[PDB]
RNA sequence: UACAUGCUAAGACUUCACCAGUCAAAGCGAAC
RNA sequence: AGAGUGUAGCUUAAAAGCACCCAACUUACACUUAGGAGAUUCAAUUGACGCUCUGA
């Protein structure tokens, strides 16, 4: 058992560098605010609140397996993958009053 | 097939590291980097 | 235990039998502009 | 003093604040997706058929300033809207907008096969001597 | 295949323990 | 003679978008790059100019 999976689930508070999934093969994609590594493990760059969507796959253009399986889709499909998203909670910073010069 | 070989800095005195190179293939010399003078230097082997 | 989806399935009507007889995409580049 | 009274905590609602100075996030994610959406402002032309777009957008899709050849100020003044000449113009049009609007930064994500297009190029070259910046400022952390 | 396969450092994963193992933001330094 | 009518090929497009052509790479196709032509039938929602169907 490689005890691979999904670490937070849906609704889960995240911290910044926690990790969200580890996989051997992308069945997760890497969204908004979350890194991959070289393990294709999923963390966290912000913290917040773990989402799962599904989203539209445009490959890049220098993935030339993924650029030819696109263009051998016909003009009626359109490619679709899950992605996981950090939507962050805190805001990134505020202005306080320091000194009355 | 390969051999564990080590190189030396020629600058930085004193700091070395290990690669791995051919049996066959010629003397091996690298453009490493060595925190010693914290810069890019030239690295040849001196024993395997 | 299966539900069924809720609205239309993407790549549900241009699924047909014949997928040699409609033309695929060309580039990648239409491909992005639908996507 | 009645006029010094100031609230410990300043709100500053501009919503290009943080973005000016440096702070605000970008979406750092989407790492096997073409494009990234690790911008503030992007740079995006859309080659048509007959026409040339350029448009200059926020992370939420917001477009921000668009220089388009459907449109008659400047389309009257081109032969042809849609080749290299068109592209140079609008990058010169769109650059002399976005120094205007307080757009300085942004980002250009071209197809590796529209970057090597000499008519990118052209565009790219007058949006620069137009004055902004084809690179956006590293965050501050 | 590569010679920054450098230095540091939040936060997490893990074969039910342990020992081992992974991933990594920011930073310094470098490519670009 | 009557009916359906009407934007370049197509549009529950509003002068747009895809279609389309030549030039270059390709054996070639395709991709891509650089160029080309395009249109709301004429008058005041209406009438009359063109097309299709049904008649003799």
């Amino acid at each position: 058992g490689r005890r691979q999976g999904i670490k937070k689930m849906e609704g889960h508070y995240v911290h910044a560098g926690n990790i969200i999934a580890t996989q051997r093969h992308f069945r997760w994609h890497p969204g908004a605010h979350v890194g991959v590594g070289k393990n294709k493990c999923l963390y966290a760059l912000e913290e917040g609140i773990v989402r799962y969507t599904k989203e539209v796959y445009v490959p890049h253009p220098r993935n030339t397996e993924a650029v030819d399986l696109i263009t051998r889709l016909p003009k009626g499909a359109v490619l679709y993958k899950t992605f996981v998203h950090v939507v962050p909670a805190k805001p990134e910073g505020t202005f306080k009053l320091v000194a009355m010069l | 097939k390969n051999i564990l070989v080590r190189m030396v800095s020629e600058a930085g005195t004193g700091f070395c590291f290990n690669t791995k190179r051919n049996r066959l293939r010629e003397k091996l010399t690298l453009l490493h980097y060595d925190p010693v003078v914290k810069q890019r230097v030239l690295f040849v082997e001196k024993k395997k | 235990r299966r539900t069924p989806p809720l609205g239309p399935m993407p790549n549900s009507d241009i699924d047909l039998s014949n997928l040699e007889r409609l033309e695929k995409y060309r580039s990648f580049d239409r491909y992005r502009r639908r996507a | 003093v009645e006029n010094e009274a100031v609230a410990p905590e300043f709100t500053n609602r501009n919503p290009r604040n943080l973005e000016l100075l440096s702070v605000a996030r970008k979406e750092r994610g989407w790492r096997t997706v073409f494009p990234s959406r690790e911008f503030w402002h992007r740079l995006r032309v859309i080659r048509t058929q007959h026409h040339v777009e350029a448009l200059v957008e926020h992370q939420n899709g917001k477009v921000v300033v668009s220089a388009s050849t459907r449109e008659w100020a400047i389309k009257k003044h081109l032969y042809s809207t849609r080749n290299v000449v068109a592209c140079e113009s609008i990058g010169r049009v769109l650059a002399q907008r976005c120094l205007e609007a307080g757009i300085n930064f942004m980002v250009y994500q071209p197809t590796p096969w529209e970057a090597a297009s000499d008519s990118m190029k052209r565009l790219q070259s007058a949006m620069t001597e137009g004055g902004v910046v084809l690179r956006e400022p590293q965050r501050i952390y």
